[PDB]
């Protein structure tokens, strides 16, 4: 196909043009809700921890995909390996509240605790980038899913439920020195 | 009745000692157009015709288990062979005729089989080569074996430089016997025709 | 992106696997699936690199020259040009109508 | 029955020919999907292991039956006794991925882990024998069901689901010296 | 509108300075099957696609009458060329594209013609080369000439080793003019596709 490139209108040419035939495509895997729907690790933990999806690794499957969007929305599931009981408080709660049983508190039960939490921010959607301040770089303090507290938090896993992404942003593969390909060991039978 | 004429392109082969035709694993060909060629495959009928290869000399000394093989495709000095060099991917089945001419006074028996994915057979596995598409050539009854097989493999199209799905195999089941009136040896020849030849992925010229 | 007074004629070819090295000339590459085009009123030309392989799927990653991870080359030639010495051809890529990605993985070093 | 043997057309004569009577047969046991549907051991293990059904013992019930076919297809179930968490990656994944939780990872739970995995090869079917190369004897590296990794893998069991076999190949019994029979101790009540 | 995309097989050519297509002597092809091939001819579509040849460099020094020719078929390193070596007889027409890229600030004019049965032209006969199927390439107007011709000759089928019916001819009508803003020379290239390729009389292998 020949088109006026400057306009930037999308152009999707096909194999048919030179006698080929287009082949049926199944894209369930690339579906946003599906691909974001899985448990991923959070690395920097402390006995008192505020749930911030931006804590996900920047090159992780979810971490990178989340970053490749400007705005997002979702509910959540968390898995916590903790010593003592775990207390969670919603977005906007005083840190002091994590000390009280009246808030959702889960009594220890091996090997860990898995919970379903609702989106609790005061905004219609959240962002992975915010050009400006929230005070009278970092993101505004209100961009969180609440906080959790236990005597010791050994592991945290987060899972995005009902994810919605908006306004996509750059997503990068590892850079290549070789100038031909990026080569690495693909799994193959032993012997 | 035992008289059979086979035609492939502008080439024919008539045999008056025919035991019939054996179809292996199928009577047809799977889709020759699937997602892996994106509609760019094409058929080349000019390649669907007979070519010849001498397999071996069946002599009285060769005992049971003596096995001769011909992996296909082999070196082809014609149109089909040029295809292999001009296209990245191809697929085709085989129409195979194997002859072993001596006379009715010879004895013995050969097994003609088409084997998918050849790998050397142990002596004991040779007692089971009849699990593959086959026929026998026994002088008292016939001088010709005829097997027809379809294309197959894990890939809908192949790179014959790198993989040979079919292998023609001839094995002595009972040694050639001779008398004053019989022939002394029997030269075995193959008459092969590639069937439903399709190519995809035209390659650049080498100069 | 050249000026009104610069013209060129290009060629793009899809070289499937099976040859040792890519064609260095338009003549040799002509025998492949290719397209040729003029520079004129319309500045953009789109071409589809076809999926042609033995298996129904290909690996996205690469390891060493193998049948499942390298599917040939794309060669871009200039047949000739007129006054286009400092003028360029910007190239970009997108997914086709039937492009498909299959199995979710987390392979980045973390 | 008398027939022309050379043609190789199948001939199934019956007891009726000399006055007998054929007897009703039930063949559920010899059914391919059924007979392949059971757990079998894999012997050579390492903390990082690529699932290759050809790792099954050559004289094992499943191992031998699988070998007695040229082409096959099936889904899978595995049982793994492991130390640490177990991660599985699909056919074609970089070995490096086994290190990340984003891929199906099973947290340890005694006594072991049992999973259902899908066929993930890029080929329509797989083979037990392959006459040729996959690189620009062994089978091509793409003939696998993914890979698994844990700190230590003590045991692996595989089970073929929905098995389909094609193009049968030789299947052998143990060879017999005696020239009359192969004799062995058949189970019988004590005392 | 002056935008034209031509397709031959799995090869395309797009031009945005197209003056249209000129059909020479016919818009179709005579019977490709006549008594001289006794029904044994066949079509080879795998050969009906574009191949390239550089004709010459159009420079200011070349005067009126300067003539360049390319007898067809030429040496073909692809499928079509193999056909010439594998079959005793062939026939086909031509789809010809000739490009001469400079810029709109160049002047001059080239004549592109397809000539049946070439024989060297005298200086005076060159004033009449327009009697043959043609178009002109003049920088102010176009960079491409496009002519389509059918197979012809005293014989319904030919032996290209021995006879070349068509000859592509490019002649300077008015010399290339250049200024500060124009190109200095113009390299002329041909983009050719054999059409309705039929072969008859398969030949033996050379080994």
């Amino acid at each position: 196909t020949t088109t006026t490139g400057e306009s930037a209108d999308p152009v999707t040419t096909t194999v048919e043009n030179y006698g080929g035939e287009t082949q049926v495509q199944r894209r369930q895997h690339t579906d946003v809700t599906f691909i974001m729907d899985r448990f991923v690790k959070i690395q920097n933990l402390n006995p008192t921890h505020v749930i911030d999806l931006m804590q996900t690794h920047q090159h992780g499957l979810v971490g990178a995909l989340l970053r490749a969007a400007t705005y997002y929305f979702s509910d959540l599931e968390i898995v916590v390996r903790h010593d003592g009981n775990l207390t969670w408080v919603p977005n906007g709660a005083p840190e002091a509240a994590l000390s009280n049983t009246g808030n959702p508190t889960a009594y220890l039960k091996a090997p860990f605790t898995r919970l379903a939490l609702p989106y609790t921010a005061p905004h219609r959607v959240l962002a992975t980038v915010y050009n400006g301040t929230s005070k009278y770089a970092q993101l505004p303090a209100s961009f969180n899913f609440g906080a959790i507290q236990a005597t010791t938090i050994h592991e945290l896993l987060v899972r995005m439920k009902r994810a919605e992404l908006y306004c996509p942003r750059p997503l990068l593969a590892v850079e290549v020195s070789s100038q031909d390909r990026h080569k690495q060991k693909i799994i193959a039978p032993a012997k | 009745d035992r008289l059979l004429t086979t035609r492939n392109g502008h080439t024919t082969s008539t045999t008056q000692s025919s035991v019939g035709v054996t179809y292996g694993y199928s009577t047809q060909e799977d889709h020759v157009s699937g997602p892996n060629t994106s509609g760019l495959e094409t058929r080349v009928v000019q390649a669907e015709r007979f070519f010849k290869k001498h397999l071996f000399d069946w002599t009285p000394d060769k005992a049971f288990g003596h096995l001769e093989k011909l992996e296909l495709p082999t070196d082809h000095k014609g149109v089909y062979g040029h295809l292999v060099d001009s296209f990245a991917y191809m697929r085709n089945g085989w129409d195979v005729e194997v002859s072993a001419v001596g006379n009715q006074f010879n004895g013995g028996c050969l097994l003609v089989a088409m084997v998918p994915e050849w790998k050397e057979f142990t002596p004991r596995e040779k007692y089971q080569l009849t699990l593959f598409p086959h026929q026998f050539i026994s002088p008292r009854t016939n001088m010709t074996a005829h097997i027809v097989v379809p294309y197959l493999g894990v890939n809908r199209y192949d790179q014959y430089k790198k993989h040979k799905p079919w292998t023609l195999v001839v094995m002595v089941v009972s040694p050639l016997t001779t008398n004053t009136v019989s022939a002394g040896q029997i030269k075995v020849y193959a008459n092969i025709a590639p069937t439903h030849v399709h190519v995809a992925g035209e390659l650049p010229s080498k100069e | 992106t050249g000026s009104t007074d610069s013209k060129a004629r290009y060629m793009v070819a899809y070289v499937p696997p099976g040859v040792e090295t890519p064609p260095d000339t338009p003549e040799k590459a002509a025998h492949c699936i290719h397209a040729e085009w003029d520079t004129g009123l319309n500045s953009k030309f789109t071409f589809s690199i076809p999926y042609v392989s033995a298996a129904d799927y290909a690996y996205t990653a690469s390891d060493v020259a193998e049948t499942t991870n390298v599917q040939g080359w794309v060669c871009i030639y200039q047949i000739t040009h007129g006054k286009a010495e400092q003028d360029t051809l910007v190239v970009s890529v997108s997914a086709g109508k039937d492009f498909e990605l299959r199995l979710p993985i987390d392979p980045r070093s973390q």
